[PDB]
C-alpha cells in the first residue's frame, strides 16, 4: 500500500492530459533544454558520407500540468510514462536510418522534478549525413554536424536551447571513442533558424570537428606507391643490355601502380574531384611510366645486342647516368613540396 | 575564459552618420555575441541579442553581424541618446564582456 | 453463429499464463517435424538452415467442446488467446516465423481437447563442426528445441509417432549444394541448467560433404601445378630463364591456391586435409624449383645443345623426371586411400 | 481445482500491479541479482570491432508484491506476463544491435517463487562492442567486456550483484571460437556517475587470445617461403638476369599483394600491427635481395662479385634466423 | 515589468565581509539562473558566479572563486552575494543580472558601488 | 481547455475507414514535396535512394471548426486518429519513415475542413539507364505515387502552384551526376482493380565523369601505350617482347572483370567493355605483329595511334 | 446524408463479426479467387538459388457477413479494417523473406462489394526460393516457381482458383531482368496432401532463359582468345625456351584465373556444368598446346619444326571439332 501514494499520483497527472498539445499551447512559448552526453562517436563512414554516434540524448521542459506534491521530490519512472505525455517530437536533420535502443527494456527515462520540469533522456544510435570535401584527402579534416529540432512545431510553437553554457552541453566521454582513421578534436555548439516553407523552425547545431590519422594510408598506400616509384628506377642501375630484366620490370611497376590506384579509389565513394591521395598516385604514375620511356630510349641506342665480358661493348647510356641522380632528386622534392603544401 | 576586445576603444562621430563598432573574441564563440549600452551613472540595457537579433523596444537604426570571431554593431543614424558607453559580452562559454568602446561628438 | 457461441464459451475464464494442468499433472508435448526443405549450410558461419513445419500436440481439458463438429480448423490468431508451449530452439543463432500474408500457424481443436498447432519456421541452426578431412567431411548436425521456462517437472516433449517416423523430410525439399543429406537421427534427453532440469529433444541429421566442387575448385589445380612443376624436369637444363619463371610461376600459383582454400573455410586452425594436400604440393612445387637449383649450379658451358662441349642432362634431372611424378603417385595414392 | 486456485493467486498479484513504480518505490534500492549461461561468442570480428554474444541472460529480484503463500510450488508463467510485470530496465551500453530470440514464442522465463522473488530470464543475441588494441595482434590478448547497467534508475533506486559470486557466469569454458581462445574471464561490480547520477554498473570482462596457428598457414609460411623463395636467387650465377629480376620482383609483388589483400581483411587503423611488423620484415629481405641482384649486376658492368655474391649466399639466410628469433622472442 | 533591484551603496574597511541582495519582482525567480557581474571604474564587466536558485548550485569565476560565496532564498526571491577579505581591489561596482537564454542577460540591476577605505 | 474540447469535437463520431465525401464527389488531393537529399544512384540495382517531405492537403469537411484558433499544429500521435489518404509509391523498392526520436509527422488542421498532412520519408525508388555512351549518360529517374485502393472516381490528385520545393544540390549526395532539373506529370493508369491517378515526379539528371578516366579509360589508354612500346625493343630479345606482350592481354582481363564488377549483369554491350575491347584487339594485334617479324615495325607503330585516335574521337562523338 | 448512411452500413457489417470463422464455416468451402500482377522480378540470385519478385497480389472471394444493399456503390475501406474482417491464411511455400510494403500507409486495399464479395489486394515483395539445376549454364533455362497455397485450411475448408484462366496473372510480359529472359509462364491448380490433411495449392510457374550474350562477353571469348593466345606459341622459334614457356604458362595460369574468377560467381555447387565442360576443354588444350613445346624440347636436346607443324593444324581443326561437337550437345 505504500506504493499506492505514488500510483495516486501517476493517475492524478494524467487523467484530462492531452498528448497532442504542448506544454503552454498559445499562452506560452515552450523553452526544450536539450543535452548530449556522446557515450561512443560511432566509426565516421567515408564511404556513405555519413557517421554514427551513440548519445544519451537529455530533454528538460516546464510542463505545468505534470506538477505533483508528494513524499518524494522527484518520480524516478520507466519509458512506460513516457509515452502517456507529451515529448518534444525532436528529429535529427541531417540524420539517416537510426535506431533507438530497447534491450532490454526500452533506454529511455523520464523523471519529473514536483515544480513541473521534465528530464527525458534516451538511447540513440543515430547516423547522421556529414558532407565532407575530399580534396586533403587523406591529410583532411571535417566538422560533422548534428542538427536537430522540432518537426511539427515552429520557432513560435517550440524553441530549443542547451542547459548548461552552450561549449558545455555536448559532452564526450573520454573511454568511448570507437573512431579509427578518424580523430576527434572537439565539439561547437551553435542555435539558429531554418527557413522552410512550412514555416520558420529553430535548429540546434552542434559540429563535431574530426580530423583523418594519416597513418593508415602511410603504409597501405603511400609506402607502395613509394616502392613502386624506387622499384622503377632500379632498371637504371641494371645494365643496358638486360633488355628483358629491365622490361619486365617497368612493365610490372605500371601495372602495379595501376593496381594500386584503382586500390586508393574504393576506399572512397565517387566523386568528381579528385584528392591529394589522387595526386599523388597521378604524380607516382608518372615515374613509374617515365622511368618505362627513359629504357626505351636507352633501347633505341642500345646497338650491341652483346654484353660485356670480363669487338666492341655496350656502354653505360649517359641518360642511364642522368637518370640514375636525376629520378631519386626530383621524386625527393616533390615530396618535400608535397607533404609541406597538405600537412601544414 | 573567452577574452573579448573592441577595437575603437574611443570614437568620434557627430549627430547622423555611420558608426560601426568591432568586437573580437578571442576562440569561437557561434552567434551568443550580445551587445549591452551603458550610458554613466546607469545599468547596462541590451541591444543586440545573439549575432543580429535586435531586443525588443530598441530602436530599428541599431544593427549587428556577426561571424565566428569578428562580430560588429552599426548604427545607421546617430542621435542624442544614442551616444553611450557600448558592451558586447560571450555567452558560448562562461559570461566575459569586452573593453567597452565609449562615443562622444 | 452457432461455432461462434462455442468458441466464446472456450476462451471466456481462460488463463493463457497458465500451464495445462499447471500444479496438477505434468503436461505431456507430443512434437512432430516436416522438413520442407534442409536449407544450406554455413561452413564459414559454422550453421546451417532449415524450414520446418512444426507441429505440437498436446491434451488440454479447459479447451474441450461438444458440438457440431469433431474438429475445429480455426484461424492462426486465436492461437495467442488460448495457451501454447514456449518451445525454442536451443542451437538455434536466428530464426523467424513466417507471417506472409497472414501468420502461417495452424490451429486445430479437437472435440476431446486435443490440440494441433503447426507452423511454419526458418531456423539458422548452429552446427559444431571438425573440419580436419576437407574437403573428405562428414557431420552430424543437431537440432534441439524444449520449453524455455517449464522445466522437466512440468512440461514434457515426446515424439507421437516414433524415433524416425516423427521427423520426415520432403524428398523435393533438398536446398543443400554441396552437401548430402544421408539420414536422420532422433532422440531425447535432459540437460540439467541453473535455472533447471530441462528436456530437450535432439534430432541429428546426418550429412556429408561432396568434393566435386573441391576437385575442381582445388585439388584439380593443385594436382595441374604440380604436374606444371614436373614440366621443369623435362625442360632444357641450359635454359635457366625457362625453367625459372616456371618454377617461381608454379609456387607463386600454389601461394594463391594456398590462401584461396583457407577463404572458403572458416578461421579455424585445424590444418585441414586440403591443407596436407596444399603442403605436399608445396613441397613438391619448392623441391621442384631446387631441383632446378641444383642443376644449373653444376652448368658450365651453358651453351644449347646442338646435334665446343655441351652440358649433358643432369643426374639428378633424369632421376627427377621418374622419381618425383612417382613420388607423387605414392603419396596420392596413401592419402585418398586414408580419407576412404 | 489447483489450476482453479493457481488462477485466484495470479489474478491477485496483477491486479493493481502498477508497472510504472519499481519494487520498494520511494524506499530502499532494490537489489537484483544476475546470473548468466554464455551460449556462445561467435564471430568475434575485428573489422567491426565488435563481438556476437548469445547469452541467457537473468535477473533475480526480490518484490513484495508478488509474493504468494498458497501455492507450495513454483509459478512458471508464460513468457507474455512480463509485458504486465515491472523488470529492471537494463541495457548493455555496448549493444551495437540486439534482439531477444523470438521463435517459437519469445524467449523469456517468468518464474514467481512464493517469498516474492522473480526470476526473470532472457536469451538475447547481443553484438556488443569490444574496442580491440591490434599492435601485437595477431599474437594479442583481446580484453572484451558487457556493461549492463540500469538506465533509469541511480543506485538510490536499485543494486546490481552478480548472484553466486564467480559462479554466476557459466558455459564460458565450452566456447569454441575458430580464430581466438578464451583464457579467462573476470566480473566485476561497480558505479558509473553520469550527471544525471550514479548508476549501478556490473561489466562481464572475458580476456580471450588467439591462436597463431590458423596464421601460419594463412599469413607467414607463405611469407617465410616467399622470403625462402627470394633466397633462390643468391644460387643463380649473375649472369642470369631475366631469371633472378623476374624471380625477384615477382617475389618483391607477392609480398605488397599478401600485404595489401591482408589488409583488405582488417579495418583501417592508425597503428602498425605485428603482422604488418612480419610483412615489413619478410618484404625488406625480399627487397634487399633484389638489391643483392642490384649490386652485381651495376659491379659486374661498373672474382670479388661472385665472393660478395657467395657471401650473401648464406648471411642473407643468417640474418632472416636471427629476426625471427628475436621477432617471436618479441611478441611471444 | 521586471525589475531587478539590489541592495542600497555601502563601504566598509578592509577585513570585513559585505552581502548585497538582488531582489526580483516580475518573473518567475526559479526558472532562470541569477548571475553577479562586477565592474571597477573604468574597467570591463567581470563576471563573478552565478547560481540556479532551485537547485542552489553555484559556479564561480576563477579568480573570484572563494573570494565571492553566491547563496540564495528562493522564499523571498532573493539572490545574495557575500565577499570576505575585502581589500583595495575590491572596490568596484557590483551588478545582478539574470540569463533568459543561452544568448543574453535580459534584465540586470541597478548596481552596487562598493568602496573600501 | 478550447484545443482539447475542440479536438474531442472533431474526432468524435468519426470514422477513419470513410473518406471525406465518400458517394458524393472525388476527394481532391493536392501534393507538395520537399526533396531533402537524392541518396546515391545504384546503378548496379538501378535503384535510387531519395528522402522527402512529402506534404498531402485535403478539405475534410467532418475536420471543419470554428473558433479564435485559425489552425491547429498537431504532432504525429493525431496521424492515426483520422482518415489518412493512403499514398503508396509504385517504384519504390523499400520505403521507409523516419521515427528517431518520435514519428517525423506533423498534421495541420484550418477552420475550413482544409488538412495538411505532412511527414519525412526514405524511399528507394527505380530507374533505369542505358548503356551505349557509357559512363557519357543522361536521363530522368521518376517518383510515382498514388492511392493504392481509391480509384479515380474516390481520390484525385493535383499540384499545388509550388511544383516540387527541392533543396540545395551541394549536400545532396548524388556524386555521380548533377541534378539537371525536375520534370512533373499526372496521368491515369488503368489496373484490374481499377484506373488511379499517377503522379511520376522526373528528376533529371547529368553523368559528369572524372572518376572512370583514371579508374578505367586511362588505365587503359596507357597499358596500350606499354604495347606500342614493344616495337622500340629489339626482336632479338624474344621473351622482352613477350613478356611485354602478356603483361597487356592479362591486365586488360583484370580491367575487364574490375569494370565488369562495377557494372551489373548486362547481356548487351557497355561503351566501356566497348573501349577495352578494342584496347583488347590493339593488344593481341601487337603480339600477333610480333611474331610475324619472329617468323614493318615502322608501319605498326604509327597506323595503330592513327586507329586510337579516330576510335577516341569517336568516342567522344559518340 | 450519404456518409452518414455510410457509417451505419460499414458498422452494420463490423458489428458481430468473428475473425475467426471462416465464410461458411461449417458449411461449403468457400471458393477464393486470386490474381496477380507483377510489378518486378528484381533478381534471380544463383547464390542464393532464389528469386525477389514483387507484385500486386490480390485474393477475391465470397463473404455473405459483408454483403450490404442500401447504396449503389462499391466501399473502399481504409487498409486498417482488414485487421477486422476475415482474411484467407495464405503463404507462399517458396517464401524465404517477405513483407508487404509500408510508406506511407500498409499497402493493402479492401472494397466491400454489394453481393459480398471483397477484394483484398496486396503489395506484396517474395523472395522465393528457386532450386535451378546447372548441369547446362549459362545455356540453362530454369523454371522458378510461386507456390500459394492455404496454410490452416484443407480442401475442405478453402478452395483456391485463379480469376481467369490465363488472364488472373498480369504484367509479365513488361518484366525485364538484365540476364534473363522470360520465355513463359503457366499458372497450375493442384491439392497437396500433408500429415494433417490435403490443402489447395496454386502454382505461379515462370520458365526464364539464360541470355547468352551477357556470358559470350564475359567467360566464352575470354577463353577463346586465351586459347587462341595458346596456340600463337606454336608460330614461335624452337629455340625460344624463355618465351613460349613464359607465353604457356601465364596461359595456364589465366584459365585458372578465369575458372576461379567464375566459380566464385557462383556458389559450391557440386556439378559439373556446361561452362566448365568449356573450361575444361579450354584448359586441356592449354595444356597440352605447353605440352607441345616441352615435347619439342626433349627431342631437340633430350622433326621438331615438323612436330610444329603438325600441331600448328590440328589445333584449330580439333578445337573446331570440340566446340562443334560442344554447341550441338548444348543447342
Ligand atoms: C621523350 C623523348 C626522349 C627524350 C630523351 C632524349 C635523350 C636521348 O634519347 O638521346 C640520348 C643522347 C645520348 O645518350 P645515350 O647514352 O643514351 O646514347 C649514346 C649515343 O648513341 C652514343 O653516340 C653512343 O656512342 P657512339 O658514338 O655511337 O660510339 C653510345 O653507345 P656506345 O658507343 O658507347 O656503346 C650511346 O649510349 O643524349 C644523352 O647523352 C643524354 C641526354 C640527357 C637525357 C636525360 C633526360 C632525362
Ligand atoms: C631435393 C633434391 C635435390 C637435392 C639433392 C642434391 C643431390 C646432388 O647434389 O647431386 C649431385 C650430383 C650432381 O651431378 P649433376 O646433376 O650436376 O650432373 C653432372 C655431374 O655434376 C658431372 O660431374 C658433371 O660432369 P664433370 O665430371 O664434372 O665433368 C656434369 O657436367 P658436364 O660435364 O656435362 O658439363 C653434370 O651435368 O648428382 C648425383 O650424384 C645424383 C643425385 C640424384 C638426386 C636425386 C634425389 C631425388
Ligand atoms: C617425352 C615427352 O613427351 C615429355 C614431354 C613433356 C613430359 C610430361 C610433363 C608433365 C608430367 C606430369 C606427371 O608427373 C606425369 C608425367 C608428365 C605428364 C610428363 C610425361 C613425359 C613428357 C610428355
Ligand atoms: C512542401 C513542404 C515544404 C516544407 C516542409 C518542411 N517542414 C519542415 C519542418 C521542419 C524542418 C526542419 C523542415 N521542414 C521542412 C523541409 C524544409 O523546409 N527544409 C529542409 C528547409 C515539408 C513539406
Ligand atoms: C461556425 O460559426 C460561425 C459563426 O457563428 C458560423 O457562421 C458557421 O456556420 C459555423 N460553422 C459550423 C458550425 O460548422
Amino acid at each position: 500500500d505504500n506504493t499506492t501514494v505514488f500510483t495516486r499520483i501517476l493517475d492524478r497527472l494524467l487523467d484530462g492530459y492531452d498528448n497532442r498539445l504542448r506544454p503552454g499551447l498559445g499562452e506560452r512559448v515552450t523553452e526544450v533544454k536539450t543535452d548530449i552526453f556522446v557515450t561512443s562517436f560511432g566509426p565516421v563512414s567515408d564511404h556513405d558520407m555519413e557517421y554514427t554516434i551513440d548519445v544519451f540524448f537529455r530533454q528538460s521542459w516546464k510542463d505545468e500540468r505534470l506538477k505533483f506534491k508528494g513524499p518524494m521530490t522527484v518520480l524516478r519512472l520507466n519509458n512506460l510514462m513516457a509515452s502517456k505525455i507529451w515529448t518534444p517530437d525532436t528529429f535529427f536533420h541531417n540524420g539517416k536510418k537510426s535506431v533507438a535502443h530497447n534491450m532490454t527494456m526500452p533506454n529511455k527515462l523520464l523523471r519529473i522534478t514536483e515544480d513541473g520540469t521534465l528530464l527525458y533522456t534516451m538511447r540513440l544510435t543515430v547516423r547522421a549525413e556529414c558532407p565532407m570535401h575530399l580534396e586533403d584527402f587523406p591529410m583532411d579534416a571535417h566538422a560533422c554536424p548534428l542538427k536537430f529540432g522540432s518537426y511539427a512545431y515552429t520557432r513560435a510553437e517550440v524553441v530549443y536551447e542547451w542547459t548548461r553554457e552552450p561549449a558545455r552541453s555536448v559532452v564526450v566521454a573520454e573511454d568511448g571513442s570507437r573512431l579509427n582513421q578518424y580523430d576527434l578534436l572537439g565539439q561547437t555548439v551553435d542555435s539558429g533558424i531554418v527557413q522552410s516553407s512550412t514555416g520558420e523552425y529553430v535548429v540546434m547545431t552542434t559540429h563535431f570537428h574530426l580530423k583523418r590519422k594519416i597513418g593508415y594510408f602511410v603504409i597501405q598506400t603511400y609506402l607502395p606507391c613509394i616502392m613502386t616509384v624506387i622499384l622503377s628506377q632500379v632498371s637504371f642501375w641494371l645494365n643496358r643490355e638486360s633488355v628483358p630484366a629491365r622490361t619486365v620490370f617497368g612493365v610490372t611497376t605500371v601495372l602495379t601502380m595501376t593496381t594500386l590506384s584503382i586500390s586508393a579509389r574504393n576506399s572512397l565513394p565517387k566523386v568528381a574531384y579528385a584528392t591529394a591521395m589522387d595526386w599523388f598516385i597521378a604524380v607516382c604514375y608518372a615515374f613509374v611510366f617515365s622511368a618505362l620511356i627513359e629504357f626505351a630510349t636507352v633501347n633505341y641506342f642500345t646497338k650491341r645486342g652483346y654484353a660485356w665480358d670480363g669487338k666492341t661493348f655496350n656502354s653505360v647510356s649517359k641518360i642511364d647516368r642522368l637518370s640514375r641522380i636525376a629520378f631519386p632528386l626530383l621524386f625527393g622534392i616533390f615530396n618535400l613540396v608535397y607533404w609541406a603544401t597538405y600537412l601544414n | 575564459y573567452i577574452v573579448m576586445t573592441q577595437s575603437p576603444k574611443s570614437m568620434s562621430m557627430s549627430l547622423g552618420e555611420r558608426v560601426t563598432l568591432s568586437c573580437r573574441a578571442s576562440e569561437y564563440v557561434g552567434s551568443y555575441v550580445s551587445w549591452y549600452q551603458q550610458k554613466p551613472e546607469q545599468s547596462p540595457k541590451l541591444l543586440i541579442y545573439g549575432a543580429s537579433n535586435r531586443y525588443t523596444g530598441v530602436p530599428d537604426r541599431f544593427a549587428g553581424s556577426g561571424s565566428a570571431t569578428d562580430f560588429t554593431l552599426t548604427i545607421t543614424s546617430v542621435q542624442a541618446e544614442d551616444l553611450a558607453d557600448y558592451h558586447c559580452g560571450q555567452t558560448y562559454n562562461y559570461p566575459t564582456f569586452g573593453g567597452g568602446t565609449k562615443l562622444e561628438i | 453463429t452457432i461455432f461462434t457461441r462455442i468458441l466464446d464459451r472456450l476462451l471466456d475464464g481462460y488463463d493463457n499464463r497458465l500451464r495445462p494442468g499447471l500444479g496438477d499433472a505434468v503436461t505431456e508435448v507430443k512434437t512432430d517435424i516436416y522438413v520442407t526443405s534442409f536449407g544450406p549450410v554455413s561452413d564459414t558461419d559454422m550453421e546451417y538452415t532449415i524450414d520446418v513445419f512444426f507441429r505440437q500436440t498436446w491434451h488440454d481439458e479447459r479447451l474441450k467442446f461438444d458440438g457440431p463438429m469433431k474438429i475445429l480448423p480455426l484461424n492462426n490468431l486465436l492461437a495467442s488467446k488460448i495457451w501454447t508451449p514456449d518451445t525454442f530452439f536451443h542451437n538455434g543463432k536466428k530464426s523467424v516465423a513466417h507471417n506472409m500474408t497472414t501468420p502461417n500457424k495452424l490451429l486445430r481443436l479437437v472435440d476431446n481437447g486435443t490440440l494441433l498447432y503447426t507452423m511454419r519456421l526458418t531456423i539458422h541452426a548452429e552446427c559444431p563442426m571438425h573440419l580436419e578431412d576437407f574437403p573428405m567431411d562428414v557431420h552430424a548436425c543437431p537440432l534441439k528445441f524444449g520449453s524455455y521456462a517449464y522445466t522437466k517437472a512440468e512440461v514434457i516433449y515426446s515424439w507421437t509417432l516414433g524415433k524416425n517416423k516423427s521427423v520426415e523430410v520432403a524428398q523435393d525439399g533438398s536446398r543443400l549444394n554441396q552437401y548430402d543429406l544421408l539420414g536422420h537421427v532422433v532422440g531425447t534427453e535432459i540437460i540439467r541448467s541453473s535455472t533447471g532440469e530441462y528436456v530437450v529433444m535432439t534430432t541429428h541429421f546426418h550429412l556429408k560433404r561432396k568434393i566435386g566442387y573441391f576437385v575442381i575448385q582445388t585439388y584439380l589445380p593443385c594436382i595441374m601445378t604440380v604436374i606444371l612443376s614436373q614440366v621443369s624436369f623435362w625442360l632444357n637444363r641450359e635454359s635457366v630463364p625457362a625453367r625459372t619463371v616456371f618454377g617461381v610461376t608454379t609456387v607463386l600459383t600454389m601461394t594463391t591456391l594456398s590462401i584461396s582454400a583457407r577463404n572458403s573455410l572458416p578461421k579455424v586452425a585445424y590444418a585441414t586435409a586440403m591443407d596436407w594436400f596444399i603442403a605436399v604440393c608445396y613441397a613438391f612445387v619448392f623441391s621442384a624449383l631446387i631441383e632446378f637449383a641444383t642443376v644449373n649450379y653444376f652448368t658450365k658451358r651453358s651453351w644449347a645443345w646442338e646435334g665446343k662441349t655441351y652440358n649433358s642432362v643432369s643426374k639428378v634431372d633424369k632421376i627427377s623426371r621418374i622419381i618425383f611424378p612417382v613420388l607423387f603417385a605414392i603419396f596420392n595414392l596413401v592419402y585418398w586411400a586414408t580419407y576412404v | 481445482s489447483n489450476m482453479s486456485l493457481v488462477k485466484e493467486t495470479v489474478d491477485r498479484l496483477l491486479k493493481g500491479y502498477d508497472i510504472r513504480l519499481r519494487p520498494d518505490f520511494g524506499g530502499p534500492p532494490v537489489a537484483v541479482g544476475m546470473n548468466i549461461d554464455i551460449a556462445s561468442i561467435d564471430m568475434v570480428s575485428e573489422v567491426n570491432m565488435d563481438y556476437t554474444l548469445t547469452m541467457y541472460f537473468q535477473q533475480a529480484w526480490r518484490d513484495k508484491r508478488l509474493s504468494y503463500n498458497v501455492i507450495p510450488l513454483n509459478l512458471t508463467l508464460d513468457n507474455r506476463v512480463a509485458d504486465q510485470l515491472w523488470v529492471p530496465d537494463t541495457y548493455f551500453l555496448n549493444d551495437k544491435k540486439s534482439f531477444v530470440h523470438g521463435v517459437t514464442v519469445k524467449n523469456r522465463m517468468i518464474r514467481l517463487h512464493p517469498d516474492g522473488t522473480v526470476l526473470y530470464g532472457l536469451r538475447i543475441t547481443t553484438t556488443a562492442a569490444c574496442m580491440m588494441d591490434l599492435r601485437r595482434y595477431p599474437l594479442d590478448e583481446q580484453n572484451c567486456t558487457l556493461e549492463i547497467e540500469s538506465y533509469g534508475y541511480t543506485t538510490d533506486d536499485i543494486e546490481f550483484y552478480w548472484r553466486g559470486d564467480d559462479n554466476a557466469v557459466t558455459g564460458v569454458t565450452k566456447i569454441e571460437l575458430p580464430q581466438f581462445s578464451i583464457v579467462d574471464y573476470k566480473l566485476i561490480t561497480k558505479k558509473v556517475v553520469f550527471s544525471t547520477g550514479s548508476y549501478p554498473r556490473l561489466s562481464l570482462s572475458f580476456k580471450l587470445k588467439r591462436n597463431i596457428g590458423y596464421f601460419i598457414l594463412q599469413t607467414y609460411m607463405p611469407s617465410i617461403l616467399i622470403t625462402i623463395l627470394s633466397w633462390v636467387s643468391f644460387w643463380i650465377n649473375y649472369d642470369a638476369s631475366a631469371a633472378r629480376v623476374a624471380l625477384g620482383i615477382t617475389t618483391v609483388l607477392t609480398m605488397t599483394t599478401i600485404n595489401t589483400h591482408l589488409r583488405e581483411t582488417l579495418p583501417k587503423i592508425p597503428y602498425v600491427k605485428a603482422i604488418d611488423m612480419y610483412l615489413m620484415g619478410c618484404f625488406v629481405f625480399v627487397f634487399m635481395a633484389l638489391l643483392e641482384y642490384a649490386l652485381v649486376n651495376y659491379i659486374f658492368f661498373g672474382t670479388d662479385v661472385n665472393a660478395i655474391d657467395r657471401w650473401s649466399r648464406i648471411f642473407f639466410p643468417v640474418v632472416f634466423s636471427f629476426f625471427n628469433i628475436v621477432y617471436w622472442l618479441y611478441y611471444v | 515589468e521586471i525589475q531587478l533591484q539590489q541592495s542600497g551603496p555601502e563601504l566598509v574597511k578592509p577585513g570585513t565581509s559585505v552581502k548585497v541582495s538582488c531582489k526580483a519582482s516580475g518573473y518567475s525567480f526559479t526558472d532562470y539562473n541569477m548571475y553577479w557581474v562586477k565592474q571597477s571604474h573604468g574597467k570591463s564587466l567581470e563576471w563573478i558566479g552565478y547560481i540556479d536558485p532551485y537547485n542552489a548550485d553555484t559556479t564561480y569565476n576563477r579568480e573570484f572563486k572563494g573570494k565571492a560565496t553566491l547563496t540564495v532564498d528562493k522564499s523571498s526571491s532573493t539572490a545574495f552575494m557575500h565577499l570576505n577579505s575585502l581589500t583595495s581591489e575590491d572596490s568596484a561596482v557590483y551588478y545582478c543580472a539574470r540569463k533568459r537564454n543561452n544568448f543574453y542577460f535580459d534584465y540586470w540591476g541597478q548596481g552596487t558601488p562598493l568602496t573600501v577605505s | 481547455g478550447d484545443v482539447t474540447v475542440i479536438l474531442n469535437n472533431l474526432l468524435e463520431g468519426y470514422d477513419n475507414k470513410l473518406r471525406p465525401d465518400i458517394g458524393v464527389k472525388p476527394t481532391l488531393i493536392h501534393t507538395d514535396m520537399y526533396v531533402n537529399s537524392i541518396g546515391p544512384v545504384n546503378a548496379i540495382n538501378m535503384e535510387y535512394t531519395i528522402d522527402i517531405f512529402f506534404a498531402q492537403t485535403w478539405y475534410d469537411r467532418r475536420l471543419k471548426f470554428n473558433s479564435t484558433i485559425k489552425v491547429l499544429r498537431l504532432n504525429s500521435n493525431m496521424v492515426g486518429k483520422i482518415w489518412i489518404p493512403d499514398t503508396f509509391f509504385r517504384n519504390s523498392k523499400k520505403a521507409d519513415a523516419h521515427w528517431i526520436t518520435t514519428p517525423n509527422r506533423m498534421l495541420r488542421i484550418w477552420n475550413d475542413g482544409r488538412v495538411l498532412y505532412t511527414l519525412r520519408l526514405t524511399i528507394d525508388a527505380e530507374c533505369q539507364l542505358q548503356l551505349h555512351n557509357f559512363p557519357m549518360d543522361e536521363h530522368s529517374c521518376p517518383l510515382e505515387f498514388s492511392s493504392y485502393g481509391y480509384p479515380r472516381e474516390e481520390i484525385v490528385y493535383q499540384w499545388k502552384r509550388s511544383s516540387v520545393e527541392v533543396g540545395d544540390t551541394r549536400s545532396w549526395r548524388l556524386y555521380q551526376f548533377s541534378f539537371v532539373g525536375l520534370r512533373n506529370t499526372t496521368e491515369v493508369v488503368k489496373t484490374t482493380s481499377g484506373d488511379y491517378v499517377v503522379m511520376s515526379v522526373y528528376f533529371d539528371l547529368s553523368r559528369r565523369m572524372g572518376y572512370f578516366t583514371i579508374q578505367t579509360y586511362i588505365p587503359c589508354t596507357l597499358i596500350v601505350v606499354l604495347s606500342w612500346v614493344s616495337f622500340w625493343i629489339n626482336k632479338d630479345a624474344v621473351p622482352a617482347r613477350t613478356s611485354l606482350g602478356i603483361t597487356t592481354v592479362l591486365t586488360m582481363t583484370t580491367l575487364s572483370t574490375i569494370a565488369r564488377k562495377s557494372l551489373p549483369k548486362v547481356s548487351y554491350v557497355t561503351a566501356m567493355d566497348l573501349f577495352v575491347s578494342v584496347c583488347f584487339i590493339f593488344v593481341f594485334s601487337a603480339l600477333v605483329e610480333y611474331g610475324t617479324l619472329h617468323y614493318m615495325d615502322s608501319y605498326a607503330r604509327i597506323f595503330f595511334p592513327t586507329a586510337f585516335c579516330l576510335f577516341n574521337l569517336v568516342y567522344w562523338v559518340s
